[PDB]
């Protein structure tokens, strides 16, 4: 969590500077627009229903699902339905790893490979 | 007031204080990509002045309906406006400049026509009345010729017929970022004014003239009539 | 007003109304100091809808005849809720803002719009 | 023998260094090595013109269509973004008769000749806007 | 200031003057802009009653007599109505500026217009 | 920080630098939106050395020596003054700006610069 909590803090605040840019996206240059995107679908990843707590291996798949550039295909309006199919793809078929990130917290190459795999293998396969 | 009251008052402001902000970076970002379309179309002009010159020094002794005056009688007119506001009222410059120029010359006792290209002109410049040949608005940032095609040649139809005698056009002009002035200048009398260049030089061959010796070169005059008048509105919108 | 106790469709619309309410409560102040045309034009259908709902939510009563004269009206849940359905689809975009007023189920808005 | 060819449309250009061979159609194809004689002025027709630089390379250039003058050491071309070399008249103002005046004269009917009229009235209403 | 405490006619005078005050006031800025030239017809008039009435307003004093070489004036009201009346029926638009200043009571004022 | 108590050279070295960055706040901006460069000689000048001034406030401390491991650096203030002094004179207008981060003394900022 701490080594992966700092994409999101760093969006959040390029997001609140760069918001009423909205309307005049067009006129921006790529960088800032894809920086404003990239806002847009973090801050649209913040939102959770009642009674439905996060385990820490779940909070740690959908951050690294945002940091990288998994998030960038689809659109800002789906983003919750995507989330929670990613999270019902793991603890079915991977809870094994699910298990060993819940009971130890540990992050190491070996980790980071299976996530990369696990949520490869979901953007490949299966639907949302 | 009350106490809510001016505590909500301060947040509002605030944002659109903001919203402000984000305009004002995106007109600056406008402005220097028009400064760049600019500079793109100025040698365009460059290269039709030169072959003009090049052209009138070839041939002094034939000169086509564009380059001879009659007397002034019934005037033309060109405006360009925005079609969006917040502009600070350059607008409204330029709608005073051409109507104490109109007012000296109806004070000549010579009646007067003119055209719009403004969508302001047009809402705003027109309930009070005048009498006018065409108007074109909303043709947007980067307007092609397609669109301003036709309103300037029914303009210059009026002097073919010669009902009109002189046509001129009234813009903007950009001297500096924080400084834009008011023009106007007549181009359809198309008076000479720097001929010494290329004489001194060779340049004496001119040329062969095999498709026409003295009658397509008036074609010519024609893009130059389109070219000048877009010359000149792009300069607006940066303006603006 | 939960998705467990008044169903799924209730709570999706009910959510949409107040969201699409709490928007254009927001876009005053702009439109207040940048003129009507200085906006967006999801913006822009956000007020009308907005307008089109705030009219819509008054019907007149059965008590009050004294004070108006015209007699009162009772609407059920489903129409309600098939109305509403409606506006916020973008269908009824058409009719003016007008003929929402006091005028109880949708079919009588449809009935006058003929009128005003 | 080659050194430069523009042609400027409303705000293009290309560059040309030692054309091998130009090709336009109704002139023979004369453009190519420079010629740098017989100074002329021309209308060019709005058929395409391919263009080899060197040693075999070839493109194509699509021209509207416009003017092209040649001269010793300088080729120049005034070309136009769309088909109007006819010197079309009646078609390109069709539209004015729709767009130009029609639009205006829905817009409004006053059909009133100006001769400055109302002066006063436009100096009140710059007073009024003056206000800010 | 009521028609009915002091008399329609009085009433009438008054509110009159205050009027071209409340002009001159408005165009005082563009008074200021640009002079007469900029001005059109029937706001010079304006101005020119404005400046008569404000400069009219002086009046000597009893008690400067030490530095006066007049006793001061006790002008009547009905002498200040009949002149103010006067004044803004344009009659006495062609009297020369300045006689209406520190030259108390109208009757006085044509004196010194005449005489200068 | 007045000519009395310290002196009349630390006063003009301090009030020379306040002004020189109190020019590079109000300069920011204007490269922010206007753009960057479309400016004279002296604005960049002094955009550079407002750069370096904020490079070189920066210093090492004693009590993160068992935490980095840079010895600290104490600068007696003769040095900051005859640096400040010389920083503003020109002389340090082709040493990199690289070298003065968290480089405590001036003649250490050349012994930085020349083994770059």
């Amino acid at each position: 969590i701490k080594k992966l909590s700092g994409g999101i803090r760093t969006a959040l605040a390029q997001y609140r500077e760069l918001a009423a840019f909205a309307q005049f996206a067009s006129d921006l240059d790529e960088a800032t627009r894809k920086q404003l995107e990239h806002g847009q679908r973090v801050t649209e990843l913040m939102k959770q229903k009642q009674y439905a707590p996060y385990s820490i291996a779940d909070q740690a798949v959908s951050v690294y699902a945002s940091n990288e550039g998994y998030m960038a295909d689809v659109e800002v309006k789906k983003i919750v339905d995507f989330d929670a199919a990613l999270i019902a793809y793991f603890r079915s078929e991977y809870a094994p790893l699910m298990k060993q990130i819940d009971e130890t917290g540990d992050y190491n190459k070996d980790i980071e490979a299976a996530i990369k795999a696990g949520i490869e293998s979901f953007k490949a396969t299966q639907t949302y | 007031a009350n106490l809510k009251e001016i505590r909500a008052k301060v947040a509002s402001i605030k944002s659109t204080q903001k919203i402000t902000r984000a305009m004002q970076m995106v007109a600056a970002s406008k402005m220097r990509r028009a400064q760049e379309r600019m500079a793109q179309g100025r040698p365009y002009a460059d290269n039709m002045r030169r072959v003009i010159a090049h052209l009138v020094q070839a041939n002094p002794e034939y000169k086509h309906r564009y380059m001879v005056d009659r007397p002034v009688k019934r005037v033309g007119y060109i405006i360009v406006s925005s079609d969006r506001g917040l502009a600070g009222g350059l607008n409204i410059n330029l709608f005073k400049k051409v109507v104490q120029h109109v007012k000296a010359q109806q004070e000549q006792s010579i009646e007067v026509q003119f055209a719009l290209i403004g969508q302001k002109a047009v809402s705003f410049f027109k309930n009070y009345g005048g009498k006018v040949l065409g108007a074109t608005t909303q043709i947007g940032d980067a307007p092609s010729l397609e669109q301003l095609t036709g309103s300037v040649q029914v303009m210059l139809d009026a002097f073919d017929k010669g009902e009109l005698d002189r046509i001129y056009l009234v813009s903007n002009g950009f001297v500096n970022a924080m400084t834009q002035k008011p023009k106007v200048e007549q181009l359809v009398p198309l008076a000479p004014a720097e001929e010494g260049d290329d004489l001194n030089r060779t340049y004496g061959w001119d040329y062969i003239y095999e498709p026409e010796a003295e009658e397509l070169l008036n074609g010519l005059l024609v893009r130059y009539i389109e070219s000048m008048v877009y010359q000149g509105v792009i300069e607006n919108v940066a303006c603006e | 007003l939960d998705p467990l106790v008044v169903g799924q469709e209730h709570y999706e619309i009910a959510r949409a109304v107040q969201n699409v309410l709490q928007r254009y409560k927001e876009l005053k102040d702009i439109i207040a100091i940048l003129g009507m045309d200085e906006l967006a034009e999801e913006d822009k259908l956000v007020v009308y809808r907005a307008r089109k709902i705030q009219r819509f939510f008054s019907q007149p009563f059965h008590v009050a005849e004294v004070f108006t004269g015209a007699p009162g009206k009772l609407v059920p849940l489903k129409e309600t809720i098939r109305g509403f359905k409606g506006l916020l689809a973008g269908e009824y975009d058409h009719i003016p803002e007008q003929a929402f007023y006091m005028v109880g189920g949708i079919d009588e808005v449809i009935a006058k719009a003929e009128k005003l | 023998a080659t050194m430069q060819c523009d042609v400027v449309s409303v705000k293009e250009s290309i560059y040309s260094g030692a054309v091998t061979m130009l090709i336009a159609k109704g002139a023979g194809g004369e453009l190519g090595i420079l010629p740098g004689h017989a100074p002329l002025v021309t209308l060019l027709q709005p058929g395409p013109i391919r263009v080899l630089l060197e040693n075999g390379t070839e493109e194509i250039v699509y021209v509207s269509g416009g003017v092209l003058e040649v001269q010793p050491h300088v080729v120049t071309v005034l070309a136009d973004t769309a088909i109007r070399a006819d010197n079309l008249d009646e078609a390109a103002i069709l539209e004015a008769r729709k767009n130009a005046e029609q639009l205006l004269a829905n817009q409004k009917s006053d059909l009133d000749s100006a001769a400055a009229l109302a002066a006063l009235a436009e100096t009140a209403a710059q007073l009024e806007t003056i206000r800010k």
